[PDB]
C-alpha cells in the first residue's frame, strides 16, 4: 500500500522557485530514498538527485546541482524540492522510489506535478 | 573543605637532560572538565541497522550494523599526543631526539564544583551532592580508545573540554552477501540477533569501586609504570633494490652534467653474484639475491566477512592503501571558528619507504625468456575473473618469513600513544594505531557520572523514568606523561631533514583575530635511518 | 554520463504479433537495465528490472534480454493496453540515466 502523493500545479513566473512536495504513505519513511526526476516533452526524462531522509543524504547530477536543493521532513513523511532559478526548466516533475529488490529501478512513482514557467 | 583548593594548575612540559644522551621528558596536561547529568540513569541495549542503506545492491561497505551497551557513565581518555605536547615540544622532540620510550602516566581529578539549574535560569552550587568517579585498575571492562573516534580531551590548556558518553558492543549476528549494481537476486540482508554464548553485560557499579567526591575532595590515581620497546622517530628509505654492495662500475662518467650515466661495463650475461633464478645466467639489480625483503604486499580493499558483518583487512604499511585518513572537529584541531558539521581531514603520507607501487609488479613464467611475450606474464593490467577494475595484484599476498617492516610512526596531535594488546594466544606483531603497545596491563580508564539528584516525588515502582533535578559538574583534571628519550647524533656530512616554520606555515601557529586556534599534523620520522 | 539509445522512436505493430524493442549503451553494462511502460499522461510503471527478471504484478508476455551494451524487450503477443511509451533506464553508475523512449503504434 505504498502511496506517493505530490502537489498540484504551479505557475511561477521566470525569475524565482517554487517548492514542490512529495508526501509517502504505507512505509517506513526513513528505509527508502527519494528520488526526483524530470520529464521535458522533447528531451526525455531526467534524474534530479535523491535524497535520504534518515541522515539526511543528498546526491545530484552535475546538471542540477545549483538549480535544485532536496529537503526532508519526518514526523510528516514529506520530501521537498526547492528549483531555485527555473528559467525555463517548464516539465513534469515525479517523486519516485527504489522498489523491494535493491537495484534503482524505480517501481512506485508519484502522479507528477507540471511546473510551466511564463509570464 | 568547602573553601580550599584541592590541587594545582600544571601544563608545563619540563626536559631533563641525564648524561649519557638521555632525557626525561615529563608532559603536564591540565584541562577543566564539563559533565551533564545523563540522559537516563538505566543501562540500555540499543542495535543499529541501517537497512536503508545497505539494501541497495552495492553498497555493502557503508554497513553500520552493530549493537552497543549505552552507559550512563562518561569516559575520561587522554590517549593522544595533542594533550601533552603543543607544536614547540613536539618540534624539539622530533628535531633533537632518536628513539621515545614511555616511562610513567598519572591522573588526577580536584577542585569539583556541581550546580543546579533552576528555571530565565538561576544556577545555585550543590554543596552536598556528589560526583561518582570510578578507576578501572584490573582492567574488566572492555577498552574502548576515543582517539578512534576522535572523542579525547581537548587539545587546548584553555579551552574546557567535555568527556565522551560511554558505550560498548554487544554481541550480535549479522550476514551481508555482496553484490553490485546489476545483480538479479537479492541475497541476503538479516541482522540474526544474540548468540546466548557470547553474551556479556558489564555495569561499573558491579566490577569497579566508585568514590563519591563532593566539593572538597580529590581523586589521585597513582603512577601507572609501563614496560614497552622504544619508538623510533627515524624513518628508513632503502627497498630491496638499495641492500648491500652496489655493482662495480666499469665505465666512470667524465663530464660532471645531468644525463652523463655510468656504465656497468659488463654483459648482463657474464657477471658474477648470486641470484635466486637457478635457470637463469642474468644478474641484474631486479634479479641479485638481496638478504631479505623490505615490506610486503597485500590485497588492498579487500573485506572479509565474519560472525558480525564485513569488515575491511587492514593494512600494515601503506605507500592510497595503507595511509590513515584522520577526521576531527573544532576541539581537536579544526579552527575553532568555522561553522558547520564538516569535520577537518587529512591524509597522514609517513616517510618510510616499505609500500608497494602495485602498478609496477608483474609475474612471468619460470622458463624466464627475457623478451616476455604476452602468455607467459601476468600485468596489473590484466583482467582476474573477468573483471576490468581488477587485477592480481588485488589478491596478491606476499607476505612471508623473509618479511621486514616497520611500526607504525606517532600521528601528531591526533594519533593514539598506547594501545592494549589482544588477549589472544598468538599475538599480533604490530598495531596500527599506537607506537606502544601494553603487551600484559594497560592504564585503567578513569569513569565519571554526576550523583543521582532526587526530587521529594519518587516513586520506584513507576514505570515513567525517575524526575531528578537537572544538575551539572565542573572538575579539573591533571595528568602527568613521563617519556625517555635519545639524543640523535649526527653520521653524514649532509644535513637532515627538520620541522620549520615558514612563510606558508606561518599562521597555522598563531591566533587570529577573533581567536580561533588550529593544530596542523606534522610528521614525526624526519630523519633518515641506515636498514642494512 | 552513460548515454542510452533506443533504436527507433515508432515502432510499427499489429495487435498479436511479437515486438522487440532495442537498447544500446554507450559503455557496458553488465546486466544493470531497467524498462518502463509509461501511458501517455501518467505515471511510468515499471516492466523489467537486471535486464531479465521481470517485476511482480508484470503479465508474463513481456521478457527481456541481453548484457553488456545490447538489451532487448520484447512482448509476445500484443493487446491495445500494451501500446505506450517504452523507456531504457541504465541503473550500472550514477546519474541514472533514460533512453529517449519508442512509442508503439497499430499498423496503418
Amino acid at each position: 500500500a505504498v502511496h506517493l502523493q505530490g502537489t498540484e500545479l504551479v505557475k511561477p513566473g521566470a525569475s524565482a522557485g517554487v517548492k514542490l512536495s512529495c508526501k509517502a504513505s504505507g512505509y517506513t519513511f526513513t528505509n527508502y530514498d527519494m528520488n526526483w526526476v524530470r520529464q521535458r516533452p522533447e528531451q526525455g526524462l531526467e534524474w534530479i538527485g535523491w535524497i535520504f531522509p534518515g541522515d539526511g543524504s543528498t546526491r545530484y547530477n552535475e546538471k542540477f546541482k545549483g538549480k535544485a536543493t532536496l529537503t526532508t521532513d519526518k514526523s510528516s513523511s514529506t520530501a521537498y524540492q526547492l528549483n531555485r532559478l527555473t528559467s525555463e526548466d517548464s516539465a513534469v516533475y515525479f517523486c519516485a522510489r527504489r522498489g523491494s529488490h535493491g537495484s534503482y529501478s524505480f517501481a512506485y512513482w508519484g502522479q507528477g506535478t507540471l511546473v510551466t514557467v511564463s509570464g | 573543605g568547602v573553601g580550599i583548593s584541592t590541587g594545582t594548575f600544571n601544563n608545563q612540559t619540563e626536559f631533563k637532560f641525564l648524561e649519557n644522551g638521555w632525557v626525561e621528558i615529563t608532559a603536564n596536561s591540565s584541562r577543566l572538565v564539563h559533565l551533564n547529568m545523563p540522559e537516563s540513569e538505566n543501562y540500555r541495549r540499543v542495535v543499529v541497522n541501517n537497512m536503508d542503506k545497505t539494501a541497495v545492491n552495492g553498497n555493502m561497505a557503508l554497513d553500520d550494523i552493530h549493537a552497543q551497551i549505552v552507559t550512563p557513565w562518561s569516559l575520561v581518555d587522554a590517549n593522544a599526543w595533542g594533550v601533552w605536547f603543543n607544536p614547540g615540544d613536539w618540534q624539539l622532540i622530533v628535531n633533537t631526539m632518536s628513539e621515545l620510550h614511555l616511562v610513567s602516566f598519572e591522573q588526577e581529578i580536584f577542585n569539583v564544583v556541581l550546580k543546579t539549574v533552576s528555571e530565565t535560569k538561576v544556577y545555585n552550587n550543590d554543596l552536598t551532592a556528589s560526583l561518582m568517579v570510578a578507576l578501572d585498575s584490573n582492567n574488566t571492562m572492555p577498552f574502548t580508545p576515543a582517539a578512534m573516534r576522535s572523542e579525547t580531551l581537548g587539545f587546548y590548556p584553555w579551552k574546557p573540554t567535555i568527556p565522551t558518553p560511554w558505550r560498548y558492543y554487544f554481541q550480535w549476528d549479522r550476514t551481508l552477501i555482496p553484490s553490485h549494481t546489476g545483480t538479479s537476486g537479492t541475497p541476503t540482508n538479516i541482522y540474526h540477533g544474540t548468540d546466548p554464548d557470547d553474551v556479556q553485560f558489564y555495569t561499573i557499579e558491579n566490577s569497579v569501586p566508585v568514590h563519591l567526591l563532593r566539593t572538597g575532595d580529590e581523586f589521585a590515581t597513582g603512577t601507572f609504570f609501563f614496560d614497552c620497546k622504544p619508538c623510533r622517530l627515524t624513518h628508513t628509505w632503502q627497498t630491496n633494490r638499495a641492500l648491500g654492495l652496489p655493482p662495480f662500475l666499469n665505465s666512470l662518467p667524465q663530464s660532471e652534467g645531468a644525463t652523463n650515466f655510468g656504465d656497468i661495463g659488463v654483459q648482463q650475461d657474464k657477471r658474477r653474484g648470486v641470484t635466486q633464478m637457478g635457470n637463469t645466467n642474468y644478474i641484474t639489480e631486479a634479479t641479485i639475491m638481496r638478504p631479505a625483503e623490505v615490506g610486503y604486499s597485500a590485497p588492498y580493499y579487500s573485506f572479509e566477512a565474519s560472525t558480525q558483518g564485513p569488515f575491511k583487512t587492514p593494512i600494515a604499511a601503506g605507500r592510497a592503501d595503507g595511509n590513515p585518513r584522520y577526521a576531527f572537529g573544532r576541539q581537536h584541531g579544526q579552527k575553532t571558528t568555522t561553522t558547520g558539521e564538516t569535520p577537518e581531514r587529512f591524509t597522514y603520507i609517513a616517510h618510510q619507504d616499505t609500500g608497494r607501487y602495485p602498478e609496477g609488479d608483474w609475474i612471468q613464467n619460470i622458463n624466464f625468456n627475457l623478451p616476455v611475450t604476452n602468455d607467459n606474464v601476468l600485468l596489473p593490467t590484466d583482467p582476474i575473473g573477468g573483471k576490468t577494475g581488477i587485477n592480481y595484484t588485488n589478491i596478491f599476498n606476499t607476505y612471508g618469513p623473509l618479511t621486514a617492516l616497520n611500526n607504525v610512526p606517532p600521528v601528531y596531535p591526533n594519533g593514539q600513544i598506547w594501545d592494549k594488546e589482544f588477549d589472544t594466544d598468538l599475538k599480533p606483531r604490530l598495531h596500527v594505531n599506537a607506537p606502544f603497545v601494553c603487551q600484559n596491563n594497560c592504564p585503567g580508564q578513569l569513569f565519571v557520572k554526576v550523583a543521582p539528584n532526587l526530587t521529594n516525588e519518587y516513586d520506584p515502582d513507576a514505570s515513567a523514568n525517575m524526575s531528578r533535578i537537572v544538575t551539572y559538574s565542573d572538575f579539573w583534571w591533571k595528568g602527568k606523561l613521563v617519556f625517555k628519550a635519545k639524543l640523535r647524533a649526527s653520521h653524514t656530512w649532509n644535513p637532515i631533514q627538520q620541522m620549520s616554520i615558514n612563510v606558508d606555515n606561518q599562521f597555522n601557529y598563531v591566533p587570529s583575530n577573533i581567536g580561533g586556534m588550529k593544530i596542523v599534523y606534522e610528521k614525526s620520522q624526519l630523519a633518515p635511518r641506515k636498514l642494512y | 554520463d552513460i548515454v542510452m539509445t533506443q533504436s527507433h522512436k515508432f515502432m510499427s505493430t499489429s495487435v498479436g504479433d511479437r515486438v522487440s524493442i532495442t537498447c544500446k549503451a554507450s559503455q557496458d553494462v553488465n546486466t544493470a537495465l531497467a524498462w518502463y511502460q509509461q501511458i501517455p499522461g501518467q505515471s511510468p510503471k515499471l516492466l523489467i528490472y537486471s535486464a531479465s527478471n521481470r517485476y511482480t504484478g508484470v503479465p508474463d508476455r513481456f521478457t527481456a534480454s541481453g548484457s553488456g551494451t545490447d538489451f532487448t524487450f520484447t512482448i509476445s503477443s500484443v493487446q491495445a493496453e500494451d501500446l505506450a511509451l517504452y523507456y531504457c533506464q541504465q541503473h550500472y553508475t550514477t546519474p541514472w540515466t533514460f533512453g529517449g523512449g519508442t512509442k508503439l503504434e497499430i499498423k496503418r
